């Protein structure tokens, strides 16, 4: 519902995001993809230390309103 | 020099903006090069309730040549050494291997990465590896890399009342 977050990359850029708490960590890097172009086997979103999972939901780590998330890459 | 200059701002900008769980100091004020990094394990993880001490270590080209990254602490990790060194590839010689645009929240938010997620194909410490690689085949039902985590996090609340530190 509504409801933006934001996702900090390694270079200081903040992109802004539309999201529902019932998405999917899954499709938060396919919303990253459509603006930046990574490919989201890549992408590796961290929260309070924690590196969240593809299948979880936004709900399910209680990621509220604005959370601030971070960007990191891996190949392998 | 450069080199204190760059150190001086990313310890100011680390310190009015912290990576959550890590809280940077120097070892001694008026010594740059030298950084002790104090490190609070999540909640809702094997790490859980944990403290860890590091430090890091800066040469005089800076940031044209990579930092050390060492663990006081003794940590248990297949991409950690006996010595408490991590083994991370944008510490050596893409955004994975070390230049001159690169910087200590760069870092620390890798090592976030790696904690989280080891690298096993290429890891300093594979029996480490070997029960990481284990326990994730197992899907939980083996709890002898789990039981060493368990422990050490137990050992380090006698580092913080050594400290004086109050874990949240
Ligand atoms: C073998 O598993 C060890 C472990 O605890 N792994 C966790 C991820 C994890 C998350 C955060 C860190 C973490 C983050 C920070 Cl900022 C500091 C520290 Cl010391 C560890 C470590 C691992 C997993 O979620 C694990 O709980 C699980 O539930 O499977």
């Amino acid at each position: 519902m509504g409801m933006q977050i934001f996702v900090k990359t390694l270079t200081g850029k903040t992109i802004t995001l539309e999201v529902e708490p019932s998405d999917t960590i899954e499709n938060v890097k396919a919303k990253i993809q459509d603006k930046e172009g990574i490919p989201p086997d890549q992408q590796r979103l961290i929260f309070a230390g924690k590196q969240l999972e593809d299948g979880r939901t936004l709900s399910d780590y209680n990621i509220q309103k604005e959370s601030t998330l971070h960007l990191v890459l891996r190949l392998r | 020099p450069s080199s204190q200059k760059a150190l001086l701002l990313e310890l100011k900008g680390l310190q009015e903006e912290p990576v959550e769980g890590f809280r940077v100091t120097l070892v001694d004020e008026g010594d740059l090069y030298n950084w002790e990094v104090a490190i609070f394990g999540p909640p809702n993880t094997y790490y859980e309730g944990g403290y860890f001490k590091a430090r890091l270590k800066f040469p005089i080209d800076y940031p044209y040549s990579p930092p050390a990254f060492r663990f006081l602490t003794k940590m248990w990790h297949p991409n950690i050494y006996e010595t408490g060194d991590v083994c991370i590839s944008i510490l050596h010689p893409p955004s994975e291997r070390w230049n001159p645009t690169q910087n200590v929240r760069t870092i620390l938010l890798s090592v976030i990465s790696l904690l989280n997620e080891p690298n096993t194909f290429s890891p300093a410490n594979v029996d480490a590896s070997v029960m990481y690689r284990k326990w994730k085949e197992s899907k939980g039902k083996d709890r002898e890399y789990t039981d060493i985590i368990r422990k050490q996090v137990l050992g380090t609340k006698v580092d913080a009342e050594r400290d004086g530190v109050k874990v949240p």
